């Protein structure tokens, strides 16, 4: 049984990175683990968040997908999301309890990412949820560093709190 | 030395990566994010006895030459120590040569699973080149 929960799990990931839907309800309707991982550590809810597959990303969440699941890089869907521009997977993310300070293998936060980015509306929503603009990665940097390492104006102005 | 996004962007256009075997510069930017952080220094050891080196993680048994890892082929003919210099170049150099004869960027595992398939562009945005 955990054999087929495991065997339905590949395929679910497949499905989840591809954004189909019908496959992915299909899948976990006929018991796929919703938290398989893949070689790189990825679950279905990592790949959904960096695809961009909001309704895939929705579904893993309400069939018990682990929001706060962490890949070999120490990343989890709300890094992958922030780091994409996703805003809505964001939001949804943080609605289902996503850690908005969790901590990669570099010391690096979603702020960073977002911040690294330029990714404005992701930055106030983690800003709204608690991020801490005071948090240093590895290498002694905060996301408002980030901001002027890239000359980003506009973040360095919002970062400022 | 760990560079900024844009900073590595203006360096590795500098270094004619942009569109180089038909990958737009994003993608080498989006690989170094998660082959190294950006970091040149970045030492990585792997699962058959090899270590990946430096911002591009340039595996030691078949592409640089450690002299610590068993059945070393040194394709690019590089000792593995010239990949954690500040100065790109040999990183550079040695990506283009893995690139030209095979399946592409899907010599780095980061880039397939986390760049592949992604707006790559995003990893250019913002910066002045």
């Amino acid at each position: 049984h955990h054999h087929h929960g495991s065997d339905l799990g590949k395929k679910l990931l497949e499905a989840a990175r591809a954004g189909q839907d019908d496959e992915v309800r299909i899948l976990i309707a006929n018991g796929a683990d919703v938290n398989a991982n893949d070689e790189y550590g990825s679950t279905p809810l990592h790949l959904a968040a960096l695809m961009g597959h909001l309704e895939i990303v929705e579904v893993l969440l309400k069939y018990g997908a682990d929001v706060n699941a962490v890949d070999h890089a120490g990343h989890t869907p709300l890094h992958l999301a922030a780091i994409q521009g996703h805003l809505e997977i964001v939001e949804v993310l943080l609605k289902y309890g996503a850690d908005v300070n969790a901590v990669d293998h570099h010391g690096q936060t979603p702020l960073h990412l977002a911040a690294e980015m330029g990714h404005l509306e992701i930055v106030e929503v983690l800003l709204k949820y608690g991020a801490d603009v005071n948090a240093q990665d590895k290498f002694g940097k905060t996301a408002f560093d980030i901001s002027i390492d890239n000359g980003n104006e506009d973040l360095a102005e919002i970062l400022q709190k | 030395k760990v560079f900024g996004r844009c900073e590595l962007a203006a360096a590795m256009k500098r270094h004619g990566l942009d569109n180089y075997r038909g990958y737009s510069l994003g993608n080498w930017v989006c690989a170094a994010k998660f082959e190294s952080n950006f970091n040149t220094q970045a030492t990585n050891r792997n699962t058959d006895g090899s270590t990946d080196y430096g911002i591009l993680q340039i595996n030691s048994r078949w592409w640089c030459n450690d002299g610590r890892t068993p059945g070393s082929r040194n394709l690019c003919n590089i000792p593995c120590s010239a990949l954690l210099s500040s100065d790109i170049t040999a990183s550079v150099n040695c990506a283009k040569k893995i690139v030209s004869d095979g399946n592409g960027m899907n010599a780095w595992v980061a880039w397939r699973n986390r760049c592949k398939g992604t707006d790559v562009q995003a990893w250019i945005r913002g910066c002045r080149l």
